[PDB]
């Protein structure tokens, strides 16, 4: 059921690219789902600070 | 203009007048022939559209 | 979204001939124009309401 | 005066702002994510962030 | 400053709560193909999203939550706290007063 | 299809919000590492033609 | 000739990094060409605002 390997529960990705503008903000992430894992996209969200 | 130049804002516009605007019904907008590729898809589509 | 002019008591609408295979039915309601932003643009300068 | 309709001496084209094209309903013609505003030919912009 | 201006009188300013919308609706772009979100395999580079103008993801999500749970329970993480009104303020129900 | 509605006058501009209820479905295939193929079909009012 | 998959005609890239000095500017971009694209570089240009 659970792996004995050293492996994170939560991964945090900073933008590889971003574009702050007059009326919008844009950002790109490299969502690397590593090997021998699966990601449920319901786990995912954008942690905005401002 | 000059050392007393008034605070200022910019207006950008264009003309082209002997023209009339064109939109090719073509899968990419080039002239590849007179009878375009989409014009042939709509033959083999055998259906009416509004 | 179909516009209903101020003080108009009637709103006739139509859709031209098309298929209806797997159609489920209709849901409808009424909205104010000032209480409805345009989603077709990055910004809506006439959306003067919050 | 001139009759542009009849003789090709057009002007007034700068007065268009955008065109949107839709077959049946829901089928926005221009194409699949094609243009920078995919389903309108926006000819000109008054605001352009 | 004057003897008649002693007789100015004030009224408090109208309440105006400001905050983020329920479920953060309106913060992200959806059903807006000029500004569409992207999810693509990084080698393949073709967007899997393919959104449409005559779709309404925000209303669709609002309806989904009411079918999945009880909207009367607030949840700060997603900013979930459904819009309401006092029912005695929408429908006046004037039983007078016990005086 | 023709439809018509009769409504109380508002003294301000309003919009009839009409939802044509359809199916609006996606199937997602992931055949190889880092590959997503996604297939959409709304029906009726299919949005591709 | 033309693909019927959902794909852009024009792609807009953003500086993934930028540096400034008293007399110059320097920006880095990840020009990405997907597996089924090809890019003629004569179609590329630096769109600058200031």
């Amino acid at each position: 059921v659970t792996t004995d390997r050293s492996q994170r529960l939560t991964l945090r990705f900073v933008p590889v690219d971003r574009e702050d503008t007059t009326y919008s903000y844009k950002a790109r992430f490299t969502l690397a789902v590593g090997d021998n894992r699966v990601l449920d996209m319901a786990s995912t969200y954008f942690d905005i600070r401002g | 203009i000059g050392q007393t130049a008034v605070p200022s804002v910019t207006q950008k516009k264009f003309l082209c007048d002997r023209v009339m605007w064109r939109i090719p019904f073509s899968s990419n907008f080039m002239s590849m022939g007179a009878l375009t590729d989409l014009g042939q898809n709509m033959l083999y589509a055998n259906s009416a559209h509004a | 979204l179909y516009p209903i002019p101020a003080k108009a008591t009637n709103v006739p609408i139509s859709i031209p001939s098309r298929n209806w295979a797997a159609f489920r039915g209709w849901s409808f309601t009424r909205l104010k124009t000032k209480e409805t932003p345009s989603l077709g643009s990055g910004f809506d300068p006439y959306f003067v309401y919050s | 005066g001139s009759i542009p309709y009849l003789d090709g001496t057009f002007y007034l084209n700068h007065t268009f702002k955008k065109v949107s094209i839709m077959f049946d309903s829901s089928v926005s013609w221009p194409g699949n994510d094609r243009l920078l505003t995919p389903n309108e030919f926006e000819i000109k912009r008054s605001v352009d962030g | 400053s004057s003897e008649t201006n002693l007789t100015q009188q004030s009224m408090p300013n109208r309440p105006n709560y400001i905050g983020f919308r329920d479920n953060f609706v309106g913060l992200m772009y959806y059903n807006s193909t000029g500004n569409m979100g992207v999810l693509a395999g990084q080698a393949s580079q073709l967007n899997a999203v393919v959104d449409l103008q005559d779709r309404n993801t925000e209303l669709s999500y609002q309806l989904l939550l009411d079918s999945l749970g009880d909207r009367t329970r607030y949840f700060s993480m997603w900013n979930s706290a459904v819009d309401s009104y006092d029912p005695d303020v929408r429908i006046i129900e004037n039983h007078g007063v016990e005086d | 299809l023709d439809m018509t509605f009769e409504v109380d006058p508002m003294d301000e501009p309003t919009l009839l919000y009409l939802l044509f209820e359809v199916f609006d479905v996606v199937r997602v295939h992931q055949p190889h590492r880092g590959v997503i193929e996604a297939v959409y079909l709304r029906t009726p009012f299919s949005a591709g033609n």
